[PDB]
């Protein structure tokens, strides 16, 4: 949750009017792909989550958390705009 | 460089059209990669491959044209003009199959060729379209059954021009 | 195909042929002519034997140079260097 | 106007690459069209004097031919056969050969070349699409310019 | 050798050494530096106007080379050259030591563009200035 | 309803993204169409009032040519054209024109224009398909919501 | 350039040069021919 | 002129930074290395 929110979080502040300026450009490209890369993570462990125990997983992905507003991940990954979460078979498996 | 023989790379198509149908016009104002001068050009200018390609093409351009022409127009009740003239350059074309024959690496060789079984099947259903017509050159229906043979002899000739 | 074919279009064909029959009949009945060539001289020769030779050796040499730059080459090289280096550190221990 | 959009101003500079192939199709055309028609033409009238619409009844009907006009009951209304059956009880037996040409002349051009010139436009345009995009963007300056 | 022309004899001794190296090249057999330069079809001064011994004694001077140059970019190339600077009475000037040294650096530049020669042509563009 | 399906639901995001080359298609089409739509209907009837009329004979022949219908019968037959040979002993020697405007256009339109599209469409078809299979994966949450 | 500072580089890009005929660096680049140059991103921005 | 000169030393050092991690360089300059190690190998066994 906290590495979709992290992805988010870079990839709104890439498009912000707070880092829009003729210096900011790098810094602007490295959040993007940073993004990218905790998206990656994010995917990473839900794989391997549905590698260990797929029931466990479908638990842990239909958990209501807390913090976050008592959403569940998958409607955080929706929110995030996370193409790539949604698209994971452990993710679609749940859906189904 | 080969098919340019004695002449420069640098030649279009169109040039070497216009100094074939203009020889005496184009011939002393080109480059070449009196007695001396005259005789040489011209010995030189007609003796390349490209040239004789030319000529070859032009000359079945005309081939499939004047037969087109002889196949819409209507027969005559005697022999015509046009169908001479064909009757000439066909047996042309067959004693040129004939030579093609004797100077290639066998009949095989030869034979393997598409456009030399097309040229075989073009002067065949050439003979036979005339011959049907010649037979009877009064009767209305072998000028219809040659004009029916021609009819096929015309397709071939066109896409013998493909070459 | 068209070196050998007469330049005179089909229908005038028929004059290259038989000028070409009565060329025949005259040197094989009258045999009033022959066949005239040109031969190349030695020194020609030589001179395309010895440029055909030097760039054969210039071809191997470019060859062998281009083949050892490659990836894979390199790699079996740096392997069997290795193993020859521990050969030699073989004798140093024994040595030492 | 279109070469200041991005989507339709590189398409324009693809359409003029697809003109050549365009070309390539006309003159691999010609040959079957003319010796079609030609022979097509000469079957229907073969008692007839040259004149124009001898040529004009060479191209028109060939060329349209090629795009599923076929002009089969104007053939046969032009053949004279008055058979309940198309190209049946003709005056002459040498027209019923008519929509055999035309058999061969469609799968010719509408089988063979058309879909020939649909896998040359293909391989033209993964081959050109970059190049006419550099283009494009060299085109916006001149534009500005 | 002294001229009587005033634009030859306003160059510097870096420009006769950059002219010392083109004429090394050219007297090469079939060098394509000399083929270049009697095709030009230009004076000792580069000028497309098409004093034997001048054309041939100093065929190979800088001026000209530019102007062979200038023809081969475009039709509107006119590069600005001020061989006033190397005189000793401009010593004062603050930055002139980076603009000497990058003008000569660029004329350099322009005869390894000549010989192809790209590892000299990276370094003398690196010296210089201008560099896109 | 069909986005469920494993088969149709990634095949209609991928028909909404096709639309934008039809788009495209139809942005160009537009060009030759009005062009010759204009040029012929002036043709045939070069002595008339504008109208509706006028307005209804630019868009109705043109656009549905491009689908195989040409209207030859009817084009000649408004063309007031007596000869046995279509488009020949016409009244006014412009109307024989018709043909070849007729033959540059659907030269421009289905030979060049329909194959462009299926080029692009091609193209299209294999960069986004992936893409569309991840957004059908997304719109299964969408639905299940 | 593009990278460092984007306005300083599309300053450079117009900046007209007093060698060279006082014509601007993309000018120069049409003239030159260089297609990978005028389609970079930093010089359609500029052109845009 | 000083921001053109500053960015041509800077692209000049991230293009020598990756021309020397590509593959090709690396195993190129791991090869060159183990023959100097070598002849390093051939001073100790002399000196041994
Ligand atoms: C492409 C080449 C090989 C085809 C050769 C076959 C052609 C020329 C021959 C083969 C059979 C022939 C047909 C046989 C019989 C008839 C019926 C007669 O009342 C009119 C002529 C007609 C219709 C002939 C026309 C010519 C014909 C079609
Ligand atoms: C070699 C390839 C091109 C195949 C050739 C097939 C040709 C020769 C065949 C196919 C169909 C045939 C026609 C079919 C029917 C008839 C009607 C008959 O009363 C006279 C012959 C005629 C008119 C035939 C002539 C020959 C014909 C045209
Ligand atoms: C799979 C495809 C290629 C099948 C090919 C079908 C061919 C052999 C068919 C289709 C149309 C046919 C023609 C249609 C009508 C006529 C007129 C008739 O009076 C004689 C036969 C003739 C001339 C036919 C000959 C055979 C023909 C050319
Ligand atoms: C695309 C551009 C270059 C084409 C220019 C050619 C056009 C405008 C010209 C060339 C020849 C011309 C034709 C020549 C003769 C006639 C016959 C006359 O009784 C009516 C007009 C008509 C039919 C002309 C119409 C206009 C025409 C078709
Ligand atoms: C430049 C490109 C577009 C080719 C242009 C060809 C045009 C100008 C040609 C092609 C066919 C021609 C027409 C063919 C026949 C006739 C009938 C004649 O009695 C009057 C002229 C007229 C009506 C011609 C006018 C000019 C024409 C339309
Ligand atoms: C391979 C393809 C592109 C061949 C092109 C064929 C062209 C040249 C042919 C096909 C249809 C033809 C037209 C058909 C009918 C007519 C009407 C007539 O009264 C004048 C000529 C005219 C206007 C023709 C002009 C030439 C034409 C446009
Ligand atoms: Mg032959
Ligand atoms: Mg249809
Ligand atoms: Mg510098």
């Amino acid at each position: 949750i906290n590495a979709l929110v992290a992805s988010r979080i870079l990839e709104r502040l890439s498009t912000h009017r707070a880092l829009q300026g003729p210096h900011l450009a790098e810094e602007r490209a490295k959040m993007q792909h940073n993004a990218k890369k905790f998206e990656e993570l994010a995917v990473g462990v839900l794989g391997e989550c549905h590698g260990s125990d797929s029931h466990m997983a479908s638990e842990m992905l239909h958990s209501k958390n807390d913090m976050f507003n008592k959403k569940n991940a998958i409607n955080i990954a929706y929110d995030a705009k996370s193409l790539a979460f949604l698209s994971h078979p452990a993710t679609q498996s749940v859906i189904n | 460089a080969d098919w340019y023989g004695h002449l420069k790379s640098v030649t279009s198509f169109w040039a070497v059209l216009f100094a074939f149908f203009f020889p005496f016009f184009v011939l002393p104002f080109i480059n070449f990669s009196g007695a001396h001068r005259l005789r040489r050009k011209f010995a030189k200018f007609y003796s390349a491959p490209y040239t004789r390609f030319i000529s070859d093409l032009l000359s079945h351009f005309v081939l499939c044209v004047v037969t087109s022409y002889f196949v819409l127009d209507k027969l005559e009740d005697t022999i015509s003009a046009i169908e001479w003239i064909l009757l000439v350059w066909f047996v042309a074309l067959l004693l040129e199959e004939l030579r093609q024959m004797i100077f290639c690496d066998g009949i095989a060789e030869y034979i393997s060729d598409t456009w030399n079984r097309l040229d075989l099947i073009m002067i065949t259903l050439f003979f036979v379209g005339f011959f049907t017509h010649a037979s009877d050159p009064s009767n209305q229906d072998s000028k219809v059954v040659s004009k029916g043979i021609h009819a096929f002899l015309v397709v071939v000739l066109w896409l013998r021009f493909m070459r | 195909e068209y070196k050998d074919r007469p330049f005179l279009p089909a229908p005038f064909i028929l004059l290259a042929h038989v000028h070409m029959l009565f060329m025949r009949l005259l040197r094989l009945c009258g045999v009033h002519t022959q066949e005239h060539e040109k031969i190349q001289d030695d020194e020609t020769k030589r001179k395309i034997t010895t440029f055909e030779e030097l760039n054969t050796d210039k071809f191997l040499r470019r060859w062998e140079r281009e083949r050892q730059e490659m990836l894979e080459a390199r790699v079996k090289m740096t392997n069997d260097n290795v193993v020859q280096a521990m050969g030699m550190m073989d004798q140093l221990l024994e040595h030492m | 106007y279109y070469a200041l959009s991005k989507n339709l101003g590189p398409k324009l500079i693809m359409m003029m690459e697809m003109m050549k192939d365009v070309s390539t199709f006309v003159f691999l055309l010609l040959i079957f069209l003319i010796g079609y028609g030609v022979a097509a033409q000469s079957l229907l009238s073969p008692d007839e004097d040259f004149s124009s619409r001898t040529f004009i009844g060479v191209l028109f009907r060939p060329y349209f031919q090629i795009y599923g006009e076929l002009f089969l009951d104007d053939l046969n209304s032009e053949a004279n056969c008055l058979g309940d059956t198309p190209f049946t009880e003709c005056s002459r037996e040498t027209v019923r050969m008519v929509p055999f040409f035309l058999a061969v002349y469609i799968l010719g051009s509408n089988v063979l070349l058309v879909n020939l010139l649909i896998a040359m436009f293909n391989d033209t345009y993964m081959k050109v699409q970059e190049a006419a995009e550099d283009l494009w963007r060299k085109q916006n300056y001149e534009l500005c310019a | 050798a002294k001229t009587n022309i005033t634009a030859l004899d306003e160059l510097p001794s870096f420009a006769l050494a950059i002219e010392e190296l083109y004429k090394r090249e050219a007297k090469k057999p079939h060098s394509h530096v000399q083929r270049l330069v009697s095709l030009s079809n230009t004076d000792v001064l580069g000028r497309h106007y098409r004093g034997r011994d001048l054309a041939n004694t100093r065929a190979y001077n800088v001026l000209r080379m530019d102007q062979i140059f200038a023809r081969l970019v475009s039709k509107d190339f006119s590069v600005n050259r001020d061989f006033t600077i190397y005189d000793s009475k401009y010593d004062k000037v603050p930055g002139i030591q980076f603009r000497r040294t990058a003008q000569a650096s660029h004329m350099l530049f322009l005869w390894a563009i000549c010989l192809d020669r790209f590892r000299m042509a990276r370094h003398f563009w690196l010296i210089g200035d201008q560099s896109i």
